[PDB]
Protein backbone atom coordinates (compact mmCIF):
# COMPACT_ATOMS: atom_id res chain seq x y z
CA UNK A 1 0.00 0.00 0.00
CA UNK A 2 1.36 3.44 -0.65
CA UNK A 3 -0.02 4.52 3.07
CA UNK A 4 2.33 1.78 4.95
CA UNK A 5 -0.41 0.67 6.89
CA UNK A 6 -1.54 -2.33 8.63
CA UNK A 7 -4.43 -4.58 7.47
CA UNK A 8 -6.57 -3.57 10.68
CA UNK A 9 -5.48 0.50 10.42
CA UNK A 10 -6.93 0.59 6.68
CA UNK A 11 -9.99 -0.67 8.21
CA UNK A 12 -10.14 1.27 10.82
CA UNK A 13 -9.93 4.25 8.37
CA UNK A 14 -12.21 3.15 6.08
CA UNK A 15 -14.36 2.87 9.13
CA UNK A 16 -14.59 6.58 9.92
CA UNK A 17 -15.62 9.06 7.99
CA UNK A 18 -19.71 22.14 -0.45
CA UNK A 19 -20.67 22.68 3.18
CA UNK A 20 -16.82 23.11 4.17
CA UNK A 21 -16.54 25.59 1.12
CA UNK A 22 -20.02 27.68 2.50
CA UNK A 23 -18.36 27.75 6.05
CA UNK A 24 -15.20 28.90 4.84
CA UNK A 25 -17.20 31.51 3.15
CA UNK A 26 -18.73 32.91 6.24
CA UNK A 27 -15.39 32.99 8.15
CA UNK A 28 -14.82 29.87 9.32
CA UNK A 29 -11.62 27.57 8.64
CA UNK A 30 -9.88 24.70 9.48
CA UNK B 1 -36.78 30.77 -10.73
CA UNK B 2 -33.96 33.22 -10.99
CA UNK B 3 -31.16 32.99 -8.31
CA UNK B 4 -29.79 29.85 -6.49
CA UNK B 5 -28.64 29.20 -2.89
CA UNK B 6 -26.45 27.12 -1.05
CA UNK B 7 -26.55 24.74 2.23
CA UNK B 8 -25.23 28.03 4.04
CA UNK B 9 -28.54 29.93 2.32
CA UNK B 10 -26.73 32.55 0.92
CA UNK B 11 -26.66 33.52 -2.84
CA UNK B 12 -24.31 30.91 -5.25
CA UNK B 13 -25.86 31.33 -8.72
CA UNK B 14 -27.77 34.06 -10.59
CA UNK B 15 -29.67 34.77 -13.74
CA UNK B 16 -28.47 37.45 -16.21
CA UNK B 17 -31.80 39.21 -17.36
CA UNK B 18 -30.57 39.72 -20.57
CA UNK B 19 -29.30 36.48 -22.06
CA UNK B 20 -30.82 33.76 -19.74
CA UNK B 21 -27.49 32.82 -18.71
CA UNK B 22 -26.66 31.24 -15.25
CA UNK B 23 -23.60 32.87 -13.74
CA UNK B 24 -21.79 30.86 -10.69
CA UNK B 25 -20.81 33.90 -7.88
CA UNK B 26 -17.06 32.91 -5.56
CA UNK B 27 -15.99 35.40 -3.34
CA UNK B 28 -12.50 36.80 -4.45
CA UNK B 29 -9.70 35.73 -2.49
CA UNK B 30 -9.18 36.00 0.97
CA UNK B 31 -7.16 34.49 3.78
CA UNK B 32 -5.23 34.70 6.98
CA UNK B 33 -1.47 35.91 7.46
CA UNK B 34 1.06 34.96 9.68
CA UNK B 35 4.53 36.04 10.31
CA UNK B 36 7.03 33.94 11.02
CA UNK B 37 10.74 35.05 13.15
CA UNK B 38 13.15 34.40 15.69
CA UNK B 39 13.79 36.64 17.89
CA UNK B 40 14.24 40.57 17.78
CA UNK B 41 17.65 39.61 19.64
CA UNK B 42 19.17 37.30 16.96
CA UNK B 43 18.01 39.12 13.46
CA UNK B 44 15.42 41.16 11.52
CA UNK B 45 14.39 38.83 8.95
CA UNK B 46 10.96 37.34 8.78
CA UNK B 47 8.71 34.91 6.84
CA UNK B 48 4.64 35.52 5.58
CA UNK B 49 2.52 32.18 5.65
CA UNK B 50 -0.71 32.79 3.98
C1 LIG C 1 -33.03 42.83 -24.72
O1 LIG C 1 -32.87 43.47 -25.98
C2 LIG C 1 -31.67 43.08 -26.67
C3 LIG C 1 -31.59 43.91 -27.93
O2 LIG C 1 -32.67 43.62 -28.81
C4 LIG C 1 -31.68 41.57 -26.95
O3 LIG C 1 -30.43 41.20 -27.50
C5 LIG C 1 -30.61 40.36 -28.67
O4 LIG C 1 -31.67 39.40 -28.49
C6 LIG C 1 -31.88 38.55 -29.63
C7 LIG C 1 -33.08 37.69 -29.31
O5 LIG C 1 -33.42 36.86 -30.41
C8 LIG C 1 -30.62 37.75 -29.92
O6 LIG C 1 -30.82 36.96 -31.09
C9 LIG C 1 -29.43 38.68 -30.12
O7 LIG C 1 -28.24 37.92 -30.28
C10 LIG C 1 -29.29 39.62 -28.93
N1 LIG C 1 -28.20 40.57 -29.15
C11 LIG C 1 -26.92 40.27 -28.91
C12 LIG C 1 -25.93 41.36 -29.19
O8 LIG C 1 -26.57 39.17 -28.50
C13 LIG C 1 -31.92 40.79 -25.66
O9 LIG C 1 -32.11 39.41 -25.95
C14 LIG C 1 -33.15 41.32 -24.93
N2 LIG C 1 -33.34 40.64 -23.67
C15 LIG C 1 -34.51 40.10 -23.28
C16 LIG C 1 -35.64 40.24 -24.25
O10 LIG C 1 -34.63 39.52 -22.21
Amino acid sequence: KPSKRSPIEDLLFNKVTDLICAQKFKGLTV
Amino acid sequence: QQFGRDIADTTDAVRDPQTLEILDITPCSFGGVSVITPGTNTSNQVAVLY
